[PDB]
């Protein structure tokens, strides 16, 4: 009934009624109905009597939320005609018109004086600056306007980044339990990418500026993701984040069906007309070369390789993902990245033991070499006690079943100079 | 349950057609001022099957239009839920909380253009009366 | 009119979407319009016709994130 | 659905009989009996109540075979529907007197519609029903005319006059907004527009509620 907004008025009263009681209406009653799961199928009774106010963060308000943020940090003047050109349908003609009341109000005061002249002269010609500055806020709304399109489509694969980058991090639940990440989390990397950049100190060219924020928040998020993370998937994030700078990246190609076989195209019913091939191939190596072969690039992979004297040697070298043979048909040449992507699909067919090795030379070719560096490093996490971790949130060390982190800040709480209050949680006291 | 469907005569009340929407919108939009004999007749722009004259007028174009906007509202809903999922009904209590919206919010806001402008003409008038005040 | 037609609908129809589903039905309302030959202000953000500075003002000091969803 | 199996245990004691649907026969015979009974009220129409019957139990039985439960899940007919159209059409046969076949078959047909029309979602579907149900009123009356078959509308009412007689769709429907203006004026708080579907619907809600058992 209350939703309904259903009044029983009578005897100039106003009257609901609630059961079996009857209860007076009293205005100035508003009821905010809320949830916290997002995922909710209300009954169509209850659709049609509220407003439904989603507050769920996703991929586009993301994606909006950071390209404001970067729009206001990197290019304050985009920023700043962005609010203007927001201001001037309501916010200016607000202020002229309180402009134009004073001025009434100051008239109707000074009744006109001829010696009051000079302070309604400035008034008015104040007055007719401020109606100027509008009057020329829109002569040049287009012009703005396209200003701020080009501004923001620079900035856009930085945004369409960072809304991929979050997701990815906030999925990363799945592989394994304790990769569970916040927004707040995310957020804080990107200000620090954005603020509190040492590569960023004397930087002036947009475009450079745009390009090192990219690059850092790659790094940034990779690094402090990681140092949190399994030393097993360490490659798997990094193939991520490769994978997202390349759909970001121009003048590539997506690698769509590339990618797709590598990851879920090596299964596919291939297995009848498997030919033993050379000695050197085994059957299940036989069976990945067909798989392989399906792709445009690699039609001719049967001769490619029975042709090849030195390919058997490949096969039994300690590296083989050091020197790969061209053995893909490409009729125009490819970039270092489409050259990595052919490689690691032939690592994948042969010796697949090296895939792994050969998965972060990929990372080297699509993110940059020593991506990976940081991590081989000792954790250096002083700084990290002291900046990148506000107080109000706890530092938690976890450690593989049978290993202490204890050693690590006790050592550097002594370097610090600073207390610890250390103290066992098995006990109930 | 069949038993319930049997001993009780079963009438299919069914969503509001397209000329149930445009009637709705059009009574209840008849107080707002939306004649404009300046209205340049377009092309296309069709919806509601049995438009009240061949060629709409301002009024009629603007009920064509709120039932274009819960049509689509419906066709929106039918392509998320094609996509995946996760949707809202729409019902004719939506219509009726869009028309209710609609009515307020331009009668508040020709209410307060039409402040502004009657402030302005006062301001006109006095400006003038201080105009003939500096010529004394 | 039409200004006023697409803020109704923005806020009676246009609720429970992401932002992306939000802006394409925005889109085909404001579309549609041109399409009907009804004059709505071009390009007219939604933000500050409902709202103006000082309620904005007063919501962000009310704890409330300065992302355009939630304004 | 709500239904449980009963146990093995106890259905070896009780043996089960399953009563199906009355046949087209059976319904025949009930239904007649009940259509003689009604139709003494009218002596002019006795001599039609053998041929009414079957077109009910006809038009019943084709309604049987289209719209299955498949198809939506309250389509389901059983010889209760034929109950409530002999109810119906008693019911408005009471107080009139003097009604030639033409009165009957108009309030056959609108019976008809308002049991088996009206609950179907789809135009196909009532489309389907409008013309099956004016070829078994010729099919069984062949030297009637059409007079009670081209009236697309067939809507009755006794708001307008002392009993149900068919009335003309224009005065109804101006009656009916006159008493929803007077019913959301004093009764409901908000505007009440009547368009089509409200003024069937209206039509359907009012017949029910004169009914017994309705």
């Amino acid at each position: 009934p209350v939703l309904n907004r259903e009044v029983r008025r009578t005897g100039g009263r106003v009257l609901i009624t609630l059961g079996d009681q009857d209860i007076d209406l009293s205005p100035s009653f508003v009821i905010f109905l809320s949830t916290r799961d997002p995922t909710v199928e209300f009954p169509p009774d209850l659709c049609s009597r509220v407003t439904f106010v989603n507050f769920t963060v996703t991929r586009s308000s993301l994606q909006s939320q950071c390209l404001n943020e970067v729009l206001k940090a990197e290019r304050p003047d985009v920023d700043e005609k962005r609010s203007d050109l927001l201001k001037l349908q309501g916010e200016f003609q607000l202020r002229l018109r309180q402009l134009e009341k004073s001025l009434l109000q100051a008239l109707n005061e000074v009744k006109g004086r001829i010696l009051d002249d000079d302070t309604i002269i400035t008034t008015l010609e104040n007055l007719k600056r401020e109606a100027a500055e509008v009057t020329r806020k829109v002569e040049e709304t287009d012009i703005v306007m396209q200003e701020v399109e080009t501004v923001s489509q620079q900035y856009l694969p930085l945004s369409t980044a960072c809304s991929s980058i979050y997701f990815t991090m906030e999925s990363l639940k799945q592989i394994h339990f304790l990769y569970q990440y916040s927004l707040q989390f995310f957020l804080d990397i990107y200000h620090n990418v954005l603020y509190e950049n040492p590569n960023l100190k004397g930087v002036t060219d947009h475009t450079q500026r745009l390009s090192i924020i990219t690059k850092d928040l790659f790094q940034v998020a990779f690094n402090r993701v990681a140092r949190g993370m399994l030393h097993q998937d360490h490659i798997t994030f990094a193939m991520l984040l490769a994978r997202i700078k390349l759909k970001g990246t121009v003048g590539e190609p997506t690698y769509d069906a590339e990618f797709q076989h590598f990851l879920r195209g090596n299964e596919i019913v291939l297995s009848a007309g498997s030919t033993p091939r050379i000695q050197g191939l085994t059957v299940e190596q036989a069976e990945a070369v067909v798989r392989l072969s399906c792709l445009p690039a690699f039609k001719d992979l049967i001769a490619k390789v029975q042709a090849d004297e030195q390919f058997g040697i490949w096969l039994d070298s300690s590296s083989p993902e050091q020197t790969v043979p061209y053995l893909w048909s490409e009729e125009t040449p490819a970039t270092p990245i489409g050259q990595a992507i052919h490689r690691l699909l032939l690592i994948q067919a042969f010796r697949p033991d090296r895939l792994l090795a050969m998965a972060h030379m990929f990372v080297s070719t699509n993110l940059g070499e020593s991506f990976m560096s940081i991590m081989e490093q000792p954790l250096d996490l002083t700084h990290i006690v002291g900046t990148e971790v506000k107080p109000n949130t706890p530092v938690l060390m976890c450690s593989v079943p049978g290993y202490d982190a204890s050693g690590h800040v006790e050592d550097l709480a002594a370097e610090q100079n600073t207390q610890i209050t250390s103290i066992a949680i098995g006990s109930a006291e | 349950s069949p038993a319930l469907f049997n001993r009780c005569v079963l009438n299919w009340f069914g969503d509001w057609s397209t000329e149930a929407l445009y009637q709705v919108g059009k009574e209840f939009t008849s107080k707002m001022d939306l004649e404009k004999p300046n209205y340049i007749v377009p092309d296309y722009m069709p919806v509601v099957y049995d438009k009240l004259p061949q060629p709409p007028s301002h009024r009629e174009a603007i009920v064509n239009s709120c039932v274009f906007v819960h049509q689509t509202l419906h066709q929106a809903n039918a392509r998320l839920a094609k996509r995946g999922g996760r949707t809202m009904a729409i019902t004719p209590r939506h219509y009726l909380d869009f028309i209710n919206h609609y009515a307020n919010l331009f009668h508040e806001k020709r209410s307060e253009l039409e402040e502004q402008q009657m402030h302005l003409n006062v301001g006109l008038r006095k400006i003038k009366e201080t105009v003939d005040q500096v010529e004394e | 009119a039409g200004d006023c037609l697409l803020s109704a609908a923005f806020i009676a129809y246009a609720g429970y979407f992401d932002q992306q589903m939000r802006q394409n039905l925005f889109t085909t309302w404001s579309h549609h319009l041109q399409q009907a030959n009804i004059q709505f202000r071009t390009d007219i953000a939604r933000t500050e016709y409902l709202s103006n500075a000082d309620e904005r003002l007063r919501w962000q000091a009310s704890s409330l994130p300065a992302d355009d969803l939630c304004t | 659905p709500g239904r449980k199996p009963l146990s093995h245990r106890f259905l070896r004691h009780v043996p089960v009989v399953y009563v199906d649907y009355p046949g087209p026969a059976s319904l025949t015979q009930i239904y007649g009996t009940f259509n003689r009974a009604m139709l003494r009220l009218i002596p002019s129409l006795r001599t039609y109540a053998e041929p009414l019957t079957a077109a009910m139990v006809e038009f019943y039985t084709m309604s049987q075979e289209r719209f299955t439960q498949d198809t939506q899940p309250h389509y389901i007919y059983s010889p209760r529907e034929m109950t409530r159209w002999v109810r119906g059409i008693f019911e408005a046969l009471r107080p009139l007197e003097t009604l030639p076949v033409e009165g009957l078959i108009r309030i056959w047909a609108h019976e008809a519609l308002r049991l088996f029309q009206d609950r179907l979602v789809e135009d196909e579907e009532r489309r389907w029903t409008d013309e099956n149900i004016d070829t078994v009123a010729l099919k069984h009356f062949p030297n009637i005319d059409r007079e009670k078959a081209m009236s697309r509308p067939i809507l009755y009412s006794n708001w307008l006059s002392k009993d149900y007689i068919p009335v003309d769709q224009e005065e109804l429907r101006d009656y009916v907004k006159a008493r929803l203006k007077v019913f959301y004026e004093e009764e409901l708080d908000v505007p009440l527009v009547l368009f089509n579907e409200v003024l069937d619907h209206v039509l359907r809600i009012d017949r029910i509620f004169r009914q017994p058992q309705g």
